RNA sequence: AGUGGAGCCUGCGGCUUAAUUUGACUCAACACGGGAAACCUCACCCGGCCCGGACACGGACAGGAUUGACAGAUUGAUAGCUCUUUCUCGAUUCCGUGGGUGGUGGUGCAUGGCCGUUCUUAGUUGGUGGAGCGAUUUGUCUGGUUAAUCCCGAUAACGAACGAGACUCUGGCAUGCUAACUAGUUACGCGACCGGUCGGCGUAACUUCUUAGAGGGACAAGUGGCGUUCAGCCACCCGAGAUUGAGCAAUAACAGGUCUGUGAUGCCCUUAGAUGUCCGGGGCUGCACGCGCGCUACACUGACUGGCUCAGCGUGUCCUACGCCGGCAGGCGCGGGUAACCCGUUGAACCCCAUUCGUGAUGGGGAUCGGGGAUUGCAAUUAUUCCCCAUGAACGAGGAAUUCCCAGUAAGUGCGGGUCAUAAGCUUGCGUUGAUUAAGUCCCUGCCCUUUGUACACCGCGUCGCU
């Protein structure tokens, strides 16, 4: 007797949600990017993606042990069945999930908003994106809540491409005055995935190969080969 | 440069066995390090004698370069409706004759 | 809360370094403390008594408290249970 | 309260025995397919659970 | 798996709805071979996101 | 087709109430807050219970700090809640000083996020070049063109990018492909009945029906007119389609809603007879009256009864088949199904044939009211529902005004999901039956868009009184 396939796939995604939320909660100040759960009946391998792997590992490898034992104790599945593996992002700048947590830490560290936003902006513009934007909203310079917007490069706001090119990542930062929201929409480029960018191009761009310059006919030549 | 209807130069490309050569794959990461210019200077307390050092390399009080960088950083704390640009990435030595007009 | 529950909670803490809850006061007992009859309200509050003492860290996510052991919190359990120092917790065993 | 009369009411039947697993709120709960998620925290984790608004 | 929900988290708007969907595709492939072959065929081509159920006899 | 004219449900006001939490108030509130509430929900009221006050200081405390407690009194309560009764318990503490926690407690005019609206529009903005000292202007048009600043062509402009389009999902087509014992057909055989029927049984094929993946297919393609004979517009052949329905949705904005969705949240208020937790009961539903959706009808194109006969989404570890007792609601036993395997070939309704009723507030229509029965639940009193007799009332097509809709559309008709221990008059979807008119305008209203002028001028508030 097992769980029905509908509730098997519903309860599988909720496990991927609680673990992701917890790893965000803990490693907000460690450059954590994401979770790749690969299910193996021997041991389920959870690959954590983070910016600096030495911070999440810690000295001697002590921090990930608490993590793997917590996820052993919480989710009910028996011990000796989960294997955590911390790994670096293929492109740290291009991944907006890891990047949007950097600006949160920069604002939390006492920076002026506009300077750190330009820092993140130029870092991800030089990182290789075709276009990006950052919207920080809140009580920036007063009791009146104005909105701040940094746009350069290109953007696709509508159409199926907006599902697999832009990487929307909203985060909340807690300051003395209150709460500021951060949106970082980084559009992925083309050049299919040698660890960078999706395969299919934008569903509008047509590129035309120039012809090979062929030999114009001068004399009918019969060459036996 | 950015057109949708584009041309491809594939036929004129001669030889490309190993396209992913390790020359254009430089890992540029300077944000979390201490090499990013977008970081506070950890300000020194104000000198009382009005200068730092001696001899010919005496760095004075205002010291137009330093004061220009300071005025740029003071621009960074303006109103949200103001637009600045990239004044820290490019070394912007902005003077009080200009900064005071922008502040006004 | 009795001292029997206080010792029963502390025994599990040192050997693993990990301990959770469900944030249910009206829960009858905590499932990890099997055959011990320790209600989870006593577990969560007596464990929270060490949060203000700086021996543990909270990390809350989806109705479930998650905790770790500080290096200074290792020695706080080595004199309560009088565990001699040649035994190690779960942190210092592998690699 | 008193131990014999603190949870004296049974908590098997009635919607007060059902709370969202994220926000512990009990208004607007999706019990279909065993989500047990709030209808307002569902729009937060819809993309992560594997739901795609195709049409 | 179709779940309709209100877009508005307070219920003030113009009654706009989200039709969230999960799509589950099911495949059935049958073999007739001793059980050691199916294990070595399945165990090599392991790909995440696609999962395998094995029923014997 | 209605709504507004009736009845009823629901929501918002007012009136009462101890409380009848709460927000939202032209479109852009009023079956909305997944808000169909027996407790919970629950914020509100009437009363109780507990600290579930972390941590620091000081005092108390081992010659006890205390916890829990049988019996009686009180108590709705084997509420030590308090008293008598004196039994337990080994610092797990207690009292003040500090400050932490918990708030569905205040501010959406302090906020984030989300959502709604201007707008499902028709714009938005650079680069280089020209003109001007400069504000600025051309590009961003005379004209034509389109659902579209969509396009053509003029042209000191040339090229772009976002939006629209493209895209993605769904629907119509494939007798070509892939392959099915968890789908179906044909053949043969076995029967059963009178060469015909079998959803009645098994192996040969097979993919037409059914599944669901690739690929194909439709482009103003071809023809005739119109055309500044460009862009494109009307008509026709062939074709399944000369073309559906949604998702996504730019720049600039709104003191639009939400602290009441969050262990989102800044300033806070309270914090031990608590605005914290839990429990008991009540209330959110109370009714003179008003305002919005929605559902039944006003009968004959109808109602009753019998017979006949066809779906689609799509749930289900609870869904249920089958047998037995009951008039129904229901009850008992034995099964299957964690699922195209079982419910189910989903014998659905409207509709189709026959009987009776024949213009009658009539058997139309069932508001109101009594009695009984069964189920779900600790608890149905405020009828939770469901069932059976009886009661049968307004209502005989609706004033001013007003909503929605162009083709599998409107209407009619039922099924599934959400809410659900108990449940749909709501809503989200789904099939079934299936139309009338028009294919045109600024006449109302609303929104545009171009041109010209363009950064509150003047003549028509008083009389008396003392210091
Ligand atoms: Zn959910």
């Amino acid at each position: 007797v097992q769980i029905s396939k509908k509730r098997k796939f519903v309860a599988d995604g909720i496990f991927k949600a609680e673990l992701n939320e917890f790893l965000t909660r803990e490693l907000a100040e460690d450059g954590y990017s994401g979770v790749e759960v690969r299910v193996t009946p021997t041991r389920t391998e959870i690959i954590i993606l983070a910016t600096r792997t030495q911070n999440v590992l810690g000295e001697k490898g002590r921090r990930i042990r608490e993590l793997t034992a917590v996820v052993q104790k919480r989710f009910g599945f028996p011990e000796g069945s989960v294997e955590l593996y911390a790994e670096k992002v293929a492109t740290r700048g291009l991944c907006a999930i890891a990047q949007a947590e950097s600006l949160r830490y920069k604002l939390l560290g006492g920076l002026a908003v506009r300077r750190a936003c330009y820092g993140v902006l130029r870092f991800i513009m030089e990182s290789g994106a075709k276009g990006c934007e950052v919207v920080v909203s809140g009580k920036l310079r007063g009791q009146r809540a104005k909105s701040m917007k940094f746009v350069d490069g290109l953007m696709i706001h509508s159409g199926d491409p907006v599902n697999y090119y832009v990487d929307t990542a909203v985060r909340h930062v807690l300051l003395r005055q209150g709460v500021l929201g951060i949106k970082v929409k980084i559009m992925l480029p083309w050049d299919p995935t040698g660890k960078i960018g999706p395969k299919k191009p934008l569903p509008d761009h047509v590129s035309i190969v120039e012809p090979k310059d062929e030999i114009l006919p001068t004399t009918p030549i019969s060459e036996q080969k | 440069g950015d057109s949708k209807v584009s041309i491809s130069f594939e036929n004129y490309r001669k030889v490309h066995p190993y396209e992913d050569s390790d020359s254009s794959e430089d890992e540029v990461d300077w944000q979390d390090t201490r090499d990013d210019p977008y970081r506070p200077a950890k300000p020194v307390p104000t000198p009382k004698k009005g200068f730092i050092g001696k001899g010919k390399d005496i760095t004075t009080k205002h010291d137009e370069v330093v004061c220009g960088r300071k005025n740029t950083a003071r621009m960074e704390n303006f109103a949200p409706e103001f637009q600045v640009g990239d004044g820290i990435g490019m070394d912007l030595k902005l003077s009080n004759h200009v900064f005071n007009a922008l502040k006004q | 809360m009795p001292k029997k529950n206080r010792i029963a909670i502390y025994e599990l803490l040192f050997k693993e370094g990990v301990m959770v809850a469900k944030k249910d006061v009206h829960m009858p007992k905590h499932p990890e403390l099997a055959d011990k009859n320790v209600p989870n309200l006593h577990v969560m509050k007596a464990m929270q008594s060490l949060k203000s003492r700086g021996y543990v860290k909270e990390q809350f996510a989806w109705r479930h408290f998650y905790w770790y052991l500080t290096n200074e919190g290792i020695q706080y359990l080595r004199d309560y249970l009088h565990l001699p120092p040649e035994i190690v917790p779960a942190t210092l065993r592998r690699s | 309260g008193h131990q014999q009369l603190y949870w004296s009411h049974p908590r098997k039947f009635g919607q007060g025995s059902r709370s969202c697993r994220v926000c512990s709120n009990r208004h607007g709960l999706i019990r279909k397919y065993g989500l047990n998620m709030c209808r307002q925290c569902f729009r937060q984790y819809a993309k992560d659970i594997g739901f795609i608004k195709l049409d | 798996l179709r779940i309709t929900t209100r877009k508005t988290p307070c219920g003030e708007g113009s009654k706009t709805w989200d039709r969230f969907q999960m799509r589950i595709h099911k495949r059935l492939i049958d073999l007739h071979s001793p059980s050691e072959i199916v294990k070595q065929i399945t165990s090599i081509s392991i790909e995440p996101g696609v999962e395998v159920e094995v029923t014997i006899a």
